[PDB]
This record gives structure tokens, C-alpha cells and sequence, in this order.
């Protein structure tokens, strides 16, 4: 275990730069303004879950995983994550696109986007051994909430790292909030997929 | 993309021949190269009104060939998931298809395998082929495949093109391009056409084929069971 997502909804969107400014001493680095996009899909067919979720995180380009029953699947239409053996042997035509607008213009006969919020211009500050990210949610209304993203070198050293982020909460008086740092499957492999379910998971979608 | 392609046979016979002479034309040398494909469909017991779904690999040759060297003369001797590429495709002297593609790296949780991860998505397992053949790179994007088909089924393998190679010739251009381009694009097919003739015979595949249940709506499959 080396993430997790904590989703802050007792804020304002100035919570973040809040928590920016009480982490601040301890910044080494920052990096580049980072987005999310959160898709909740709903299922046509009548009965035989029907939700499905869909996080795009964009990081010098996009990848996408979806959420279903305690299972995930990565994808991408980004040029640089395309193995490039499938490109030589015409399994690809070496020019994707989103798995979202693959299923919302050709399986719409069974999945319908209901929602989507989205997280822009997010920040990411280095400290040492930990990757903090920060973004505000929106929604159709409006500002949903902060959202944190926490991913560390090492596994042993995460839950003290988690815990000093928790402090500078208390401090900043981020009173009300939700911790996820639930693996998909305790098999733990995939760390993208494990932070996807994280989102999930705090933002209780 | 937007695919133009055209399609072909030859007996075993005229393979050395064949590649000789797409070494000449396009002054390169033949590449091999394999794919597995599997193909699904929506599930009819959901009964939704068919965009099939198409997820394809390479697989390492080691699994194909058993056991000196490798090369194109192979051909006559005839839990993540892994990565897949996911394809959804829909449709004149040429044909030409609309592809929409994405890219699957890897899954995890419960159901994993690909094949829940389909079921998941409300499809269900339709069909299982193999394609082994070389490659020539020519100029336009212009890319020629030479050969052998498997239809992997519970019940044994089978090769659809026993006796022969199948031939694609196509080129990949982006969605929305002039309807100059495209003319263009089939003018660079229809020249390797009339260059090729004599050789083997290039066309697109009827309707009959093109829908014969053996087929699964697959223009590849559909070409190779016409000859």
C-alpha cells in the first residue's frame, strides 16, 4: 500500500491553497498543473451492479480506468503508452482514442454517461518521500470539495506519511473528511488501479 | 481511422514468387508478424438493438512455431490481463472502413481476465482467430499482409486458408479527411492493383461473403473464406 485519496467536502475551494501553504516548508519540488475527470456510467439493460466509473487522470497525456464490481481495467489513447509490438504487428492502428468516447458512441445502446466532475488545474507539490496532489472538485452546481491524492516511494513509510497530512488538516481546521486507501484486490499489483478504486472509494461515487 | 483496403489469393505455389516480387516493388523486405484476435458480441440473452468488439495481440512466435532460424519461409511450413487493442469497426473500387480503437494495458480486482472484463461491458465471447504472415512497408502508408488464417475453436484448428495466402493491402487515413485524400488514397490502392496484376487478383469481398455467418461481420475472415 502506497496511495491514497482523501476527499475534503466541509471546504471552500481556498482549503487548498490553505493546505499548500501549511505543507509549504516542506516543499522540495513543483511539478505540473495536472486534471481528473470522473464518469459514472449507468447500465440500459434490465436487471440479470448497473453503475460503472470511469477516471481519466491526465499526466502529460491521458489514461483511463474503469471501475466495475471490485474490478478495474486500464486504458489509454496516449501515444507514448502504446506497446509498440502491437503497433508493428496491426493489432493497433497505432491511433486511439478514449475508451469513454468509444463507449458513449458505440455502446450507448447500453451504457449512458450520467455524470461527470471534474478536477482542473490541479497541483503537485514533492516532498520528501511523498507525491502530494492536490485538485478542487467541481460538479454541474458547482465546487464539491478538495480532493488530495497521496502516493509514496515506500510502502513502510505511508501511514506515518499519511498521518502528517491528517495533522496539517487538524491545523488548517479541515475538520470532516474521508480517507480511502482500500486496494482493488489484495493482490495489490496495480498501483493506477488501486488509485482509481481509491477515488472511488473517497468520493463515494 | 479510416481504412482503405484491398484483398487477395494465392496458392502456396506462387508465395516465393509473390514475395520476390513485393521485395522489388517496394524495395524492402518481408517482416514477419502474428496476431491473436477474439471477437464479441453484445449479449443476446440482454437483448439490446451489432457493434462487435474486436481485442487483438501479438503473441511471441516461440508459441507458434515448435523446434534452426526464423524468417518468412516459416509460412510454407503450413492476474492482469495482457495488453490488448480494442477495436470497433463499421462501414467505391476499394473498401473502406471507419476503426475505432483504445488501448487495454492491464486490469485487476476480482474478474480480471479479459474475458470478464467483456461480460462486464455486457459482451460475450463470439469467435477466436490467428494470423501469421510478413509485412512490406511501402510508400503513402501503404502496407501489404501476407497470410495464413486459424480459426481457433474448442474443437481444434482449423486454416481457413489451406492451400494458400490471403493478401491485404491497405491504407490507414484520419477520420474526416478531404474527399480528395480519399480519392487520392484509393488511387495509390488501385496502382498497386494494376501493378499486381497477373500476380494475383485484388478486390473487395462481396456482400454475400461479407455477411455469411462464418464470417462474424470480419472483412479479414470474410476475404479469406471467398477463395
Amino acid at each position: 500500500g502506497k496511495s491514497a485519496v482523501i476527499f475534503v467536502e466541509r471546504a471552500t475551494p481556498a482549503t487548498l491553497t490553505e493546505l499548500k501553504d501549511a505543507l509549504s516548508n516542506s516543499i522540495l519540488s513543483v511539478r505540473d498543473p495536472w486534471s481528473i475527470d470522473f464518469r459514472t456510467y449507468r447500465c440500459s439493460i434490465k436487471n440479470l451492479s448497473k453503475l460503472m466509473y470511469s477516471i481519466t487522470f491526465h499526466h502529460h497525456g491521458r489514461q483511463t480506468v474503469l471501475i466495475k464490481d471490485n474490478s478495474a481495467m486500464v486504458t489509454t489513447a496516449a501515444a507514448a503508452d502504446i506497446p509498440p509490438a502491437l503497433v508493428f504487428n496491426g493489432s493497433s492502428t497505432g491511433v486511439p482514442e478514449s475508451i469513454d468516447t468509444i463507449l458513449s458512441s458505440k455502446l450507448s445502446n447500453i451504457w449512458m454517461q450520467r455524470q461527470l466532475i471534474k478536477g482542473d488545474a490541479g497541483e503537485t507539490l514533492i516532498l520528501d518521500g511523498l507525491t502530494v496532489r492536490l485538485v478542487n472538485l467541481f460538479s454541474s452546481t458547482g465546487f464539491k470539495g478538495l480532493l488530495i491524492e497521496l502516493q509514496a516511494d515506500e510502502a513502510g513509510e505511508f501511514e506515518t506519511k499519511i498521518a502528517g497530512i491528517e495533522g496539517h488538516l487538524a491545523e488548517i481546521r479541515a475538520k470532516e473528511y474521508k480517507t480511502s486507501s482500500d486496494s482493488l484486490g489484495p493482490d495489490t499489483s496495480n498501483e493506477i488501479c488501486d488509485l482509481a478504486y481509491q477515488y472511488v472509494r473517497a468520493l463515494e461515487l | 481511422v479510416q481504412q482503405l483496403s484491398l484483398f487477395g489469393s494465392i496458392g502456396d505455389d506462387g508465395y516465393d514468387l509473390l514475395i520476390s516480387t513485393l521485395t522489388t516493388i517496394s524495395g524492402n523486405p518481408p517482416l514477419l508478424y502474428n496476431s491473436l484476435c477474439t471477437v464479441w458480441k453484445p449479449n443476446p440473452s440482454y437483448d439490446v438493438e451489432p457493434n462487435r468488439i474486436k481485442l487483438s495481440k501479438e503473441v511471441p512466435f516461440s508459441y507458434l512455431i515448435d523446434e534452426k532460424p526464423l524468417n518468412f519461409r516459416i509460412l510454407k511450413s503450413f492476474e492482469s490481463c495482457s495488453p490488448w487493442s480494442l477495436q470497433i469497426s463499421d462501414i467505391r473500387s476499394v473498401s473502406m472502413q471507419t476503426i475505432a480503437e483504445t488501448i487495454i494495458l492491464s486490469s485487476a480486482g476480482k474478474n480480471s481476465s479479459v474475458s470478464s472484463l467483456m461480460n462486464g461491458l455486457g459482451y460475450v465471447f463470439e469467435f477466436q482467430y490467428l494470423t501469421i504472415g510478413v509485412k512490406f512497408f511501402m510508400k503513402h502508408g501503404l502496407i501489404l499482409e501476407l497470410q495464413k488464417i486459424w480459426q481457433i475453436e474448442e474443437a481444434g484448428n482449423s486454416q481457413i486458408t489451406s492451400g494458400g495466402f490471403l493478401l491485404k493491402a491497405y491504407i490507414n487515413v484520419s477520420r474526416g479527411t478531404d474527399i480528395d485524400r480519399i480519392n487520392y488514397t484509393e488511387t495509390v490502392l488501385m496502382n498497386l492493383k494494376k501493378e499486381l496484376q497477373g500476380y494475383i487478383e485484388l478486390s473487395v469481398p462481396d456482400r454475400q461473403s461479407m455477411d455469411s455467418r462464418v464470417a462474424h461481420g470480419n472483412i479479414l475472415i470474410a476475404a479469406a473464406l471467398e477463395h
